[PDB]
C-alpha cells in the first residue's frame, strides 16, 4: 500500500492522521512509539511515517532521557512541575495549532481528566 | 574422541556421546562409510557404489575387513581411476586429499582435461596422502535435523533448522521450521536419521544435516555428532531445557520421564509409562516460526523494549538473535524491529545494513534462496540505506567543531584558572572544516551562534541550527522535517560518523605530496 | 546548494514567543556570541524591526497575563479569578484606545485586599508563592509600554557598560589581572567577559 | 456478532506484572525470553 491516506481510503476511514503529539512522557510515550513503529513497518514498511513531537524540559535534557533521542522531533518547553507545562491545556493547544498536528495521545495522568 | 575416553576411565560423566560412537562418527571418512553402510538415504554420487555389510539392530562398529579395497577405491590410486570415477559421478568433480586439514589439498575440476594438473598439485600439497574424489554438488538447500538419544536405544527426532544461508561455508542465518520440505519427505528423512543414529548407538544430543533441492531430490551431507550453537532455537519452540535433558541422559533417566517431553506428548506430568515414539510421531507440531541470525562491557546479551518474543546476544567475536512469530511474516517483522534498534549500536553497522537489506530482498521475502544465493549476493557491493550527503558533511563538520571547541575551552578554563593571561584570539568561534568525500572535499565554516546554537556556512551560505548539547558524546539535530541522532568515533586518519541507524566514514588526506611543518619558527636548513 | 525550506522556524506568530526567543538571542548577541559577517549584521537589525513593532504593540500584557493565567487554573480562589478575568476582559474591550491604561494598579489593590483578609494560619506565602509571577509582572508594568522600552535597553546598556568599563582602565593585560582579583575564586564570568569584548566591533556598531 | 462469538476468545497462558521503583533503562531479563521489563527515572 502507498500511504496512510491510502489506508484510510482503502479501509473506509474518514480522517487523515499523519502526526501525533504525545502529551505525556516516560513509558507511556515510549511504549506508544515502539508499538506504533512496529505497526507502521507492518503496514507501510516505513517506521517514520508518523512523526512524533515531544516537549523537553531542561531537567529531561540533562538526564538525556532515551525517549527524547528515540523521538522524531523535540520542542523545548518551560521546566518545573507538570502543572506549568504538561497541564497547560492552552499551551498544548497552541503547539498543536502551531505545527499543526492531526492527533493527540495523552496516556495516563498529568492532564488525563480535564 | 579422547575426551570421553579419559573421563570414562576416571568415572566422570560427559554431557555428550560416548567414545566409540564419537570416534567412529567424528572421523569424516569413517562416518561417511557408516552412512554408506546404512540404507544410503541418497548419498552423493561418489559414494553411490560404496557400502558395507549389515550393521544390524544390535551394537555396530567399524570393521576394516572389506572396507579397505572399496576404501582404497575411494582413494583412487591414480589419474586414470580418478578420470573414470569422475565419469561415473559426472563432471563437475572435486579432487580432495584424504589427509588434508584446514582446506589443504582440495581442487575443483570441471573437465577431464583440467583434472591432471590439479591432481599433481593436490599430490604435491599433501604428498604421501591418499587422494579421493567427490561430487561438487549442485545448488541445493542445507538443512539440519535435531536428534536426541538415551542409553537404551530410544532415540528421537524433533524438527529441523534451515541453514541454507551460508557465507564461505559458514552457517550465517538459521530458521527453525523448514516448511519448504514436504511433510512426508521430512518424516522419511527423520526416520533415516534415527535409523543411522540408532545403528551406531548415539547417546546424547545431535544434529543430522541434509542437502535438499527444489526438484525434490535430497542428499545427506554430514552429521555433527555434538551440540550446535543454535540449539536454543529448539528450546524456544519445544519448551525443553535441553542441557538439563542432556544431563538426565547422562544420569540414565529414560526419555519418558522428562516433564517437558511428557507435556509435548500430551501425557501426565508425573507418570512413568514408556512411550512408543513411533506411535506418537504425529503428536508434536511446531508452534509458530523462529528466525535465528548470526551477528559479528564485553558480552552484552542484546534485547530491548521494542519487541517481545525476540531476543539476542553478542559476545566479544559473535552472537545470535532469535525472533519468534505466529508465522514467517510476523517473525520477519519482529526481526526487522530488533535489527533497527540494535543496528543503532556501533562496530557492526554497515555490515548489518547490508544484512537488513538482504533480509528485505524479495528472494528472502519469497523464501527463494539457496546455498549459492548468498554466494551471488557477495561481489555485489550494494551500498544503500545511506544518509543525506549534506547532512553527512554537516554532522561531521560540527562533530569535529564541537570536539575542538571543547578542547580549546577546556584548555582556556583549565589554564586560566591555573594562571595564564592568554592572548584573546584563541577564544574564537571560528571553525574551518575540510572534509574529503569520494575525492571531493566539502570545505565549510562554522561559527558558534549561541551557547546552544551553531551556524553552518556553506560556500557563502547561512543556515542556523540549535542542538541542546548531550551528555555522553552524542549530537542530535532538529529541523522542519524532524530530529536526528548522531555519535562520533574518531581515528588517526578516518572520521567515523553515525547518523541514527546509519554510518558514514570520511578520509582526510594531504600527506604524500605536501610536507607540513607541525610547528612555527625559523627554517634553519635543508 | 541547500534547502532553505526547512530553515523557516525562525519567526513564530505568538508575540509572546517572539519576545522570549528574540530577546534571548539578543542577550546572546551581547554576551559575545556575535556573528562574523554583513548578512548577519543586517539580519539582526531586521529582527529589531520586528522588535520595535512588537514593542509599541500593546498585545504584550495580554499575551503574558494570558499565558500565566492559563498556567494557574488550579490553586485558584474563584472570587479573585472572576474579578481578574472580568476586568482583563475590559482591558480587552478598551484596547486600541488612545486612553488605555493597564489595570495593574487595580489588581494590586484587590490582590493586596484579600491578602489583607489573609487566607491565614497555613498559607500566607503559600499563596504568595502561587501568585509570584504577577507581582514581578506588575512591577515591570507600572511605568507603561515604554516602561519596557526604557527598562530592557537600559539593562542591556549597563551590561555593555559594566563589562567594558572593567575592560578599559589601564591596559588589556593588567585589566585582565584586575579581573583575576575582582573574582579570584571563579573565572567563568571572566571567560564570558573575554569573549564579549573579543567581538566588540559587532557589539559596538550594534 | 460479539454475542454469538462471546465464547470464541480464550486467554493464552498467564502473565504476571510487577511494579518496580543512563536515566531510563529498559531492563530485559535473560531468565526468560518470554519475560521482559523496564525501569524509568521513579518507576517501571
Amino acid at each position: 500500500v502507498a500511504s496512510p491516506a491510502e489506508f484510510v481510503t482503502r479501509f473506509g476511514g474518514n480522517k487523515v492522521i499523519e502526526k501525533v503529539l504525545i502529551a505525556n512522557n516516560g513509558i507511556a510515550a515510549v511504549k506508544c512509539m515502539r508499538s506504533i513503529r512496529r505497526w507502521s513497518y507492518e503496514m507501510f514498511r516505513n517506521e517514520r511515517a508518523i512523526r512524533f513531537v515531544v516537549m523537553v524540559t531542561p531537567e529531561d535534557l540533562k538526564a538525556n532521557a532515551e525517549y527524547i533521542k528515540m523521538a522524531d522531533h523535540y520542542v523545548p518547553v518551560p521546566g518545573g512541575p507538570n502543572n506549568n507545562n504538561y497541564a497547560n491545556v492552552e499551551l498544548i493547544l497552541d503547539i498543536a495549532k502551531r505545527i499543526p498536528v492531526q492527533a493527540v495521545w495523552a496516556g495516563w495522568g498529568h492532564a488525563s481528566e480535564n | 574422541p579422547k575426551l570421553p575416553e579419559l573421563l570414562l576411565k576416571n568415572g566422570i560423566a560427559f554431557m555428550g556421546p560416548p567414545s566409540q560412537a564419537m570416534w567412529a562418527l567424528g572421523d569424516k571418512i569413517a562416518s561417511s562409510i557408516v552412512a554408506q553402510t546404512a540404507g544410503i538415504p541418497t548419498l552423493p554420487w561418489s559414494g553411490s557404489g560404496l557400502r558395507v555389510d549389515w550393521q544390524e539392530n544390535d551394537f555396530s562398529k567399524r570393521i576394516l575387513n572389506v572396507p579397505q579395497e572399496l576404501y582404497e577405491k575411494g582413494y583412487v590410486k591414480d589419474v586414470d581411476d580418478g578420470l573414470q570415477a569422475a565419469e561415473e559421478v559426472g563432471y563437475p568433480v572435486m579432487i580432495k586429499a584424504s589427509e588434508g586439514g584446514g582446506g589443504k589439498g582440495i581442487r575443483k575440476v570441471n573437465n577431464a582435461d583440467d583434472f591432471p594438473n590439479l591432481f599433481r598439485q593436490v599430490q604435491a600439497e599433501v604428498p604421501g596422502s591418499p587422494i579421493f574424489v567427490m561430487r561438487l554438488a549442485k545448488q541445493s538447500r542445507h538443512l539440519e535435523v535435531q536428534i536426541l538419544a538415551d542409553q537404551y536405544g530410544n532415540a528421537i527426532s524433533l524438527f529441523g533448522r534451515d541453514c541454507s544461508v551460508q557465507r564461505r561455508h559458514q552457517k550465517i542465518i538459521e530458521e527453525a521450521p523448514a516448511t519448504i520440505a514436504t511433510p512426508a519427505v521430512f518424516e522419511h528423512m527423520e526416520q533415516c536419521a534415527v535409523k543411522l543414529a540408532k545403528m551406531v548407538g548415539y547417546v546424547s544430543a545431535g544434529t543430522v544435516e541434509y542437502l535438499y533441492s527444489q526438484d525434490g531430490s535430497f542428499y545427506f551431507l554430514e552429521l555433527n555428532p555434538r551440540l550446535q550453537v543454535e540449539h536454543p532455537c529448539t528450546e524456544m519452540v519445544a519448551d525443553v531445557n535441553l542441557p538439563a535433558a542432556q544431563l538426565q541422559i547422562a544420569m540414565g533417566i529414560p526419555l519418558y520421564r522428562i516433564k517437558d517431553i511428557r507435556m509435548m506428548y500430551g501425557v501426565s506430568p508425573w507418570g512413568d509409562s514408556p512411550i512408543d515414539f513411533e506411535d506418537s510421531a504425529h503428536v508434536p507440531c511446531p508452534r509458530g516460526h523462529v528466525i535465528a541470525a548470526r551477528i559479528t562491557g564485553t558480552v552484552q546479551e542484546l534485547n530491548f523494549r521494542s519487541n517481545k518474543n525476540v531476543w539476542g546476544y553478542f559476545s566479544v567475536q559473535f552472537g545470535h538473535c532469535f525472533s519468534w512469530g505466529e508465522n514467517r511474516e510476523e517473525a520477519i517483522s519482529n526481526m526487522v524491529v530488533a535489527l533497527k534498534e540494535l543496528s543503532i549500536r556501533g562496530d557492526f553497522r554497515t555490515t548489518v545494513e547490508y544484512l537488513i537489506k538482504l533480509l528485505e530482498t524479495e528472494s528472502f521475502q519469497m523464501n527463494r534462496i539457496d546455498t549459492g544465493w548468498l554466494d551471488r549476493l557477495i561481489a555485489e557491493k550494494v551500498q544503500a540505506e545511506r544518509p543525506d550527503t549534506m547532512l553527512g558533511v554537516v554532522c561531521g563538520a560540527l562533530h569535529v567543531a564541537d570536539v575542538s571547541l571543547r578542547n580549546s575551552v577546556s584548555n582556556f578554563l583549565h589554564s586560566l584558572e591555573r594562571g595564564q593571561v592568554l592572548p584573546a584570539h584563541t577564544l574564537l568561534n571560528t571553525v574551518d572544516v575540510e572534509l574529503i568525500y569520494e575525492g571531493v572535499k566539502y570545505v565549510l565554516k562554522v561559527t558558534r551562534q549561541s551557547p546552544n546554537s551553531y551556524v553552518v556556512i556553506m560556500n557563502g551560505s547561512c543556515v542556523e541550527v540549535d542542538v541542546h548539547r548531550l551528555s555522553d558524546g552524542g549530537l542530535l539535530l532538529s529541523y522542519d522535517g524532524s530530529s536526528y541522532t548522531t555519535y562520533m568515533k574518531e581515528e588517526v586518519d578516518r572520521y567515523r560518523i553515525t547518523i541514527g541507524n546509519k554510518t558514514c566514514v570520511f578520509e582526510k588526506e594531504n600527506d604524500p605530496s605536501v610536507m607540513r611543518s607541525p610547528s612555527a619558527g625559523k627554517l634553519i636548513q635543508y | 546548494s541547500l534547502p532553505r525550506i526547512q530553515s523557516t522556524a525562525l519567526r513564530g506568530e505568538k508575540l509572546h514567543r517572539v519576545f522570549h526567543y528574540v530577546l534571548d538571542n539578543l542577550v546572546n548577541v551581547m554576551n559575545g556570541y556575535c556573528l562574523p559577517d554583513p548578512f548577519f549584521s543586517s539580519k539582526v537589525k531586521d529582527w529589531v524591526e520586528r522588535l520595535m513593532k512588537t514593542l509599541r504593540d500593546p498585545s504584550l500584557p495580554l499575551l503574558e497575563l494570558q499565558d500565566i493565567m492559563t498556567s494557574v487554573s488550579g490553586r485558584i480562589p474563584p472570587n479573585v479569578e472572576k474579578s481578574i478575568k472580568k476586568e482583563m476582559a475590559q482591558y480587552a474591550s478598551n484596547i486600541t484606545s488612545v486612553l488605555c491604561q493597564f489595570p495593574s494598579q487595580q489588581i494590586a489593590n484587590i490582590l493586596d485586599s484579600h491578602a489583607a483578609t489573609l487566607n491565614r494560619k497555613s498559607e500566607r506565602e503559600v499563596f504568595f508563592m502561587n501568585t509570584q509571577s504577577i507581582v514581578q509582572l506588575v512591577q515591570r508594568y507600572r511605568s507603561g509600554i515604554r516602561g519596557h522600552m526604557k527598562a530592557v535597553v537600559m539593562d542591556l546598556l549597563r551590561q555593555y557598560l559594566r563589562v567594558e568599563t572593567q575592560f578599559q582602565n589601564g591596559h588589556y593585560d593588567k585589566c585582565v589581572f584586575a579581573l583575576r582579583e575582582e573574582n579570584k575564586s571563579d573565572m567563568n564570568t571572566v571567560l564570558n567577559y573575554i569573549f564579549s569584548h573579543a567581538q566588540v566591533t559587532k557589539k559596538n556598531l550594534l
